[PDB]
């Protein structure tokens, strides 16, 4: 009943929030934390809109209306994830009083009697947007980076300050949960607008205050009797599209559930479909009891594990590699003026594309004129369709491809301080490639080369500066795949890893930092996965049911279909040069039991879906469907192991070989392999990495690292010596 | 389990069709008093107060259905007060279940005398009108994997290998055994014409029956579950399976249709005392199930049950009656068990005829009463798959 | 043949109906949480000898449509073969789904039953699924459809209960319920709701209100033309004399009750203690405008089907839909005052519709193992002038 945390009985936290009230009794309530440079809904602002609310409450005779505004770059954003990351099971009590007591504070100011207008001057995340949603006006500054929504979801939380109760109110259970709460999309000042989200823009942010004090003037005057009431909160309400028990919606509402498993493919992921459930609860009863409800669910998913691996990644991982984590210390900067990117295959024609779209001069050399300028229609094809879609103009996207110049002359390339070389995965190769144009480019140019396999050091010995030489690996398609893998050579200098970081940076892309190993760790790492799978398909397990573990693991692909794509004569030299280091050095190679499948698949003329057949069928450039020869080459279910089985196959062999990267030194942080092989590889994000894998396993048997070693065990007991977890994880 | 339980009457109305159907302006308790009144009229001198229950199968009860329809027929036809009156929702079974549950009051003793049947009006009531406590729960919803029964029969036909000729094969076979028992008569006595309050005639033919139809024509229908998911939900646990073969349509699936039916079911002392001739006599009734998804794989083990616990096989049934809700259903069952074709649905089904939810049980349970008598013959079984992956099943013996 | 045995009687407590605990709770899970409670008093239950699942449900329409039972089945992870049917024949639903639960298992064709019902009136209200008993004009014009709390109170005015006499009994169920909480008779079956955290949502019955008075019953104040239309059948009768409120009439609550019944080969099979026997059951009717005396004659249809008379009946259980019903029945029958109801009733506890039957039933389960009494006799009004009564004999 209280609005505040405690009420009983040496510290209390600061005051994170100014009062002023005018002389026509408005009440401008400045959120200003001053722990830090953005206000958070930690114990200091619930303290601190304890004690604002219960004043509007008291002063109510001589308060007209009400102003929320702030005074940091942005308006608010997020909560206290230090603290909702510790929350045990034994804590939901806690965890359920704290968001109930949160929202007792809004829905008092939403039903003060009195208008209040939300004077939103940059970002409003999460609990920041479901301040602003329980005022009855929101006003935001159309200023750059200015974002708003409720992204609770990629963390594996959900909106438990109101947000989903509010919006549901709003927008109805269809629109507010597709367009706003499942994905928890940003959006700009002008979007928000658009979908209902915010009322009104001004230009700049001293409009706001101004602007929200008119709006307060003019709704008294204009609109007195419905003044400061939500419409919700009116007897005539209805809500947009329906209710549960009216009969339009409630002809597709089943159908809901079953719509977000598809977009799922059944992955694990709780937080989805907990906001479903809470959305389509809340709509059957008031709105304090459908705000309870949303107290449940919040607890229930903070106290879980999966929001535990989310947060951990998306929110402490990600920030420890974005401030400079794995990037050398002391080494100043470098600015970029023209870009070389040596090949307009996929790679190459997408690295000029995001090189471009960060405003970068980019020459793109291949052997012919003709490969070139068909490596900058890759750009104009994007653009193309992103003029449809309305999302650049075309005065922007001609001075985008204007920055893409392709040639086949190596002379072009002066002037470039940044090479990028995507050819062929052959080393000789690339040495010749670099060699013709390592005295063109500028004397201080990177010399980056965007290799899957072949290790840096021995590239580097192709060129003369090889303190400039470093790894640079993408990953297709460019264009969307957020990852570069920057690894360093033995000869490469800590000035040319900072000089990448940035790059990395400048393009908006996030980088990790791997020290020369052949594999690397995304390449090494994705390896095990597709071995496992194949390993399945010659031991007798249908094809449909690896592509359905797959899936249902949490992949973006199944691992059938990236094979496909990986092409299989790749995979063969792989193993390849594997087998010669080892028997070069007196060993006996141990191969891998898909090595097998691969070569089966070479020798039927099946080697993926760039000759034209692999484990799918293709046809008019499109994918057609599992080959139907394939049951009959391996036996397809004389073998039917547990789904469970299947899916933890692939997932442990890529955690215990993350494990090794670790161990072995390739990379250096777990922040760096739980990222970099969330955007590298598509590791499933509920996992929070692969390395956060192992520490947060959870499975019938237990939780925890225990519980991983058990399980793989289990595992190697019945699969394979593979499974046996290193001493590094054991006790 | 000392009282045997015995069949005394068994009727049904015709079935009014969805579109422009004839019973669509009859009130779905109208059609329950008016098979009460055909009763009366049977049998003048019964003595209705030894009638001590109506228990009626609806799957929607609501608004017309709503409110105990079954102790509604009781008042409203001036049956006595004592009569009772209750309404069961077993999905598909409803009808069966009635009559099931009926013959085991009987059984224990402790009920003498009672009416048994369903009733659906599909095109005043339609299914899913009363929610659900599934399909309103998300959470529910998302981890008991619901797929619509349209699906789990697509699902059936790909993995047992029924192809779209196979099922409109079945479908054509019961549009013409369906003819065949009208024609000959078979229904004559035991299908009530409906009739308004002035003694006008309103249908007295199952209207949904489509005679004259054709392999070509049934090749020329669509495909039917038009939001989308369910396929990706169906195939998330039936991982083995790559694609689904949808292979119904409107042609080889039950009508949605309007329909009621009652059963009269009493003990031996029962009907003497009244002056009644039994029927036949209830051997046996059991209730299984299986996969949920799958669905309509369900009447194969209440099959099995309904046999072992009455002693017999296969063989020892004379007749096979299974509802008709996809033609893959059938054909699964028949594959299943070996069941001869000249011993199933020997008179048509619902994919002729119609589906009324509530209702259809109690409609395939006479009409089996009076085939077993028109060809002097001893056993049949009942059976009907369910919704939520249900089985109910029943064998009778002609007396 | 076989015999039926009760081995397990358990409830959810009764959520008010304003401001409710129970009214963020759908009616699916209160029935899940009481499958989870059995759950956890047998852990080594075979499941798969569970053949049937049977609640009772008046208001089968949003969260309690499509089948409510079967719904459990499935939520709840019990075996697809355990079946799961909805029924209602009004308030006596529970006990209806008990009675045919024991039928089931007389007939030899059914092993183990669960059987008992569920309704959360804050959520569906009653009159939620139409009906053409009040909504078709025909055949309302005809049955002489009137409320129920009309009928009790033309009750009061036939038997001359005064407005002090109905309330006389609406206090003494409000003392015997807080007596049997607070003497512990509760302890076992009421089982408390809690959220999917472990969190509490409710573990006592909420509209009770132990600290009642005559005084301040006396202030409250009683509740379409169906006073004519009662006058029209009973015209003997000048006036009736409205002497029933909110105090003496059973409250609107959320709740919902699990039995599991079976023969005693099936307990024994499963390592199950049977608590007592279903000795008989019948089911009778009374006047459709009155509606609720269809107790009397099916009380004693039961007690002449077991070969039993009152004299021969330790407790006796009718549900307290109104205090006139209660005193009807305990003048017709000349029930002990010391044996009726002994446990407070409805008046005090609430009266969840499609569940109370099976509550009622568990209460007296309980009662007679405390008190080692042998039978007890539970009974319920219904809606529509029906009757259903039930014999159970401690074991
Ligand atoms: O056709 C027959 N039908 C029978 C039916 C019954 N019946 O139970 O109704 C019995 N019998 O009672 O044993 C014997 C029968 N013997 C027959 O040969």
């Amino acid at each position: 009943s209280s609005h505040h945390h405690h009420h009983h009985s040496n510290s209390m936290p600061d005051n994170t929030i100014q009062w002023d009230k005018d002389a026509d009794g408005i009440v401008t309530l400045t959120m200003d934390d001053p722990s830090g440079s953005t206000n958070v809904m930690n114990e200091a602002y619930i303290e601190s809109m304890g004690k604002a609310v219960d004043r509007l409450v008291a002063e109510k005779d001589s308060i007209t209306g009400v102003v929320v505004a702030s005074a940091k770059k942005t308006f608010f954003a997020g909560g206290d994830v230090k603290t909702m990351i510790q929350a045990r099971p034994e804590d939901a009590g806690d965890v359920f009083n704290t968001v109930e007591t949160i929202k007792r504070q809004l829905r008092t100011l939403e039903t003060l009697g009195k208008p209040v207008v939300a004077a939103i001057n940059g970002a409003a995340l999460g609990g920041g947007l479901e301040i602003a949603l329980a005022c009855h006006h929101r006003i935001a500054a159309d200023v750059k980076g200015s974002q708003l929504g409720l992204p609770e979801v990629t963390l594996g939380l959900l909106p438990g300050g109101g947000g989903v109760t509010r919006t549901v109110r709003m927008f109805g259970i269809q629109n507010a949960f597709v367009s706003v709460l499942a994905q928890g999309t940003r959006f700009k000042p002008a979007k928000a607008k658009e979908i209902g989200l915010v009322d009104e823009l001004v230009a700049t942010v001293e409009e706001l205050v101004p602007a929200a004090k008119a709006w307060i003037k003019e709704e008294l005057k204009a609109n007195p009797d419905g003044a400061g009431v939500q419409p919700w909160d009116k007897k005539g309400y209805k809500m947009p599209g329906g209710t549960p028990s009216s009969p339009g919606l409630a002809a597709i509402l089943p159908s809901f559930p079953s719509n977000l498993r598809k977009q799922l493919k059944g992955a694990p992921m709780p937080a989805p479909r907990a906001i479903l459930a809470a959305a389509v609860e809340g709509a059957q009863v008031d709105f304090d009891t459908a705000s309870r409800i949303e107290s449940r669910y919040f607890a229930s998913l903070v106290t879980g594990q999966v929001a535990k691996n989310m947060m951990q990644a998306f929110f402490f991982d990600l920030q420890a590699i974005n401030a400079g984590g794995s990037r050398p210390e002391g080494i100043g900067k470098t600015p970029i003026k023209r870009i070389g990117v040596l090949g307009a295959g996929m790679m190459g024609a997408g690295i000029a594309y995001v090189s471009a779209k960060a405003g970068y001069e980019v020459v793109l050399k291949d052997v012919s004129l003709e490969a070139a300028a068909k490596g900058k229609g890759y750009s104009e094809k994007l653009e193309a369709k992103a003029l449809e879609r309305g999302r650049t103009t075309q005065e922007r996207s001609d001075a985008l491809l204007a920055r893409i110049t392709p040639t086949a002359d190596a002379a072009d390339f002066k002037g470039v301080d940044f090479v990028i070389e995507a050819v062929f995965e052959n080393q000789e190769l690339k040495h010749k490639v670099f060699g013709e144009i390592e005295d063109i480019v500028e004397p201080n140019a990177i010399l980056g080369s965007n290799t899957s396999t072949l290790p840096i050091t021995g590239l580097a010995t192709g060129v003369k500066r090889q303190e400039d030489f470093i790894g640079i690996h993408f990953f297709s398609p460019v264009d969307k795949m957020p990852l570069v893998e920057i690894i360093k050579g033995e000869k490469t200098s800590d000035e040319a890893l900072a000089r990448v970081f940035d790059y990395t940076l400048a393009i908006g892309k996030t980088p990790i930092v791997v020290n020369d190993s052949r594999g690397f760790f995304t390449s090494r790492v994705i390896g095990t996965f597709v071995n496992e799978a194949l390993a399945m398909l010659g031991e007798g397990v249908e094809p449909a049911s690896i592509e359905q573990a797959g899936s249902q693991a949490g992949y973006p692909a199944p691992p059938l279909q990236l094979s496909d794509e990986l092409n299989l004569e790749l995979m063969h030299k792989i193993a390849v040069a594997t087998r010669k280091g080892v028997e070069d050095a007196g060993g006996t190679y141990q191969p891998h039991p898909a090595e097998a499948v691969v070569e089966k698949m070479i020798e039927l003329g099946r080697s993926g879906r760039l000759k034209g057949a692999g484990f799918y069928e293709y046809a008019d450039g499109k994918r057609s469907g599992l080959w139907p020869g394939l049951r009959e080459t391996f036996k397809s279910g004389s073998s039917q192991p547990p789904l469970q089985d299947m899916i933890d196959r692939m997932l442990f062999a890529e955690a215990l070989e993350t494990q090794k990267c670790l161990d072995e030194g390739v990379l250096t942080s777990t922040a760096d392999a739980n990222i970099g092989s969330i955007m590298g590889i598509g590791f499933p994000p509920w996992t929070g990495g692969s390395a956060q894998f192992i520490v947060g396993y959870s499975g019938p048997a237990g939780t925890g690292k225990a519980a991983f070693v058990a399980r793989a065990r289990e595992l190697a007991a019945a699969y394979g010596d593979r499974f046996l977890p290193p001493e590094s994880l054991l006790s | 389990m000392s009282e045997e339980a015995f069949i005394y009457e068994a009727i049904r109305t015709p079935r009014g069709k969805q579109k422009n159907g004839s019973l669509h302006e009859v009130k779905p308790l109208s059609l329950v008093v008016g098979l009460i009144d055909e009763l009366r009229k049977r049998h003048p001198d019964l003595d209705e107060n030894l009638i001590s229950d109506v228990i009626l199968g609806c799957v929607s009860p609501v608004g017309d259905q709503g409110g105990d329809i079954a102790r509604a027929a009781v008042l409203a036809s001036g049956m006595p007060v004592t009569s009772g009156g209750v309404q069961l929702n077993r999905f598909c079974a409803s009808g069966l279940e009635a009559v099931n549950t009926a013959a085991q009051k009987v059984r224990s003793g402790w009920d003498d005398l009672v009416l048994a049947g369903g009733v659906e009006s599909m095109s005043r009531v339609p299914m899913g009108s009363d929610g659900g406590a599934m399909g309103l729960d998300p959470a529910t919803n998302y981890d008991v994997m619901f797929v619509p029964q349209s699906i789990g029969a697509d699902l059936i036909a790909t993995i047992e290998g029924f192809s779209r000729e196979d099922v409109d094969a079945y479908a054509l076979r019961s549009q013409q055994k369906a003819a065949e028992a009208w024609s000959g008569g078979y229904f004559a006595k035991s299908v009530v014409p409906v009739r308004d309050q002035n003694g006008l005639l309103i249908l007295d033919h199952d209207e949904h029956m489509r005679p004259d139809t054709t392999k070509e024509g049934l090749a020329k229908l669509k495909p039917a579950a038009a939001l989308g998911g369910f396929d990706d939900v169906a195939l998330q646990k039936y991982h083995w399976v790559e694609k689904i073969n949808h292979v119904h349509t409107g042609g080889n699936s039950s009508g949605i249709v309007d329909g009621a039916a009652l059963v009269m079911i009493g003990s031996a002392a029962a009907g003497k005392l009244q002056g009644l001739t039994p029927r036949a006599r209830i051997v046996a009734t059991a209730t299984s199930g299986a996969d949920p998804v799958i669905m309509l794989t369900g009447p194969t083990p209440a099959t099995r049950k309904v046999l072992d616990r009455a002693g017999l096989t296969v063989d020892d049934i004379d007749l096979f009656e299974l509802n008709e809700a996809f033609a893959s259903v059938v054909l699964k069952f028949q594959k299943d068990l070996n069941i001869p074709d000249e011993k199933l649905n020997v008179n048509g089904g619902a994919i002729a005829m119609g589906h009324p939810l509530g209702a259809t049980g109690a409609m395939i349970l006479g009409t089996m009463v009076d085939e077993l008598e028109r060809r002097n013959a001893r056993r049949a079984l009942i059976t009907l798959c369910i919704g939520g992956g249900m089985g109910v099943a029943t064998i009778i013996e002609r007396v």
